[PDB]
């Protein structure tokens, strides 16, 4: 369990979601 | 004329007497139902 | 398996390689039931219809 995943697809989600 | 039979084979959305032409399943060949 | 291989596949929360091994499963889930069992089984009933 490490938070570098979570941030990388949290960042990719909200960049798709902006676009 | 713009309107086809039931199983034609039509073309693309409208087009049709049945006005929905749905493909049943990954094949082309779109015909009116 | 109908859920990807990771049901027989040991859980590997208690080991090293968490997240790349659930990466693994989810797509290797999504990549072959989820795609091409079920184009497989579109080609053939849309076949019959």
């Amino acid at each position: 369990t490490a938070r570098e995943a979570a941030t990388a697809l949290a960042a990719l989600l909200w960049a798709v979601v902006a676009r | 004329g713009d309107c086809l039979p039931h199983l034609k084979r039509c073309k693309a959305d409208n087009d049709c007497c049945g006005k929905k032409c749905k493909r049943r399943g990954t094949n082309a060949e779109k015909r009116c139902r | 398996a109908g859920g990807g291989i990771g049901d027989e596949i040991e859980d590997p929360a208690g080991d090293e390689y968490e997240l790349y091994r659930v990466v693994f499963d989810i797509t290797f889930f999504f990549f072959v039931i989820v795609i091409l069992l079920a184009i497989i089984q579109g080609l053939i009933i849309d076949a019959f219809g």
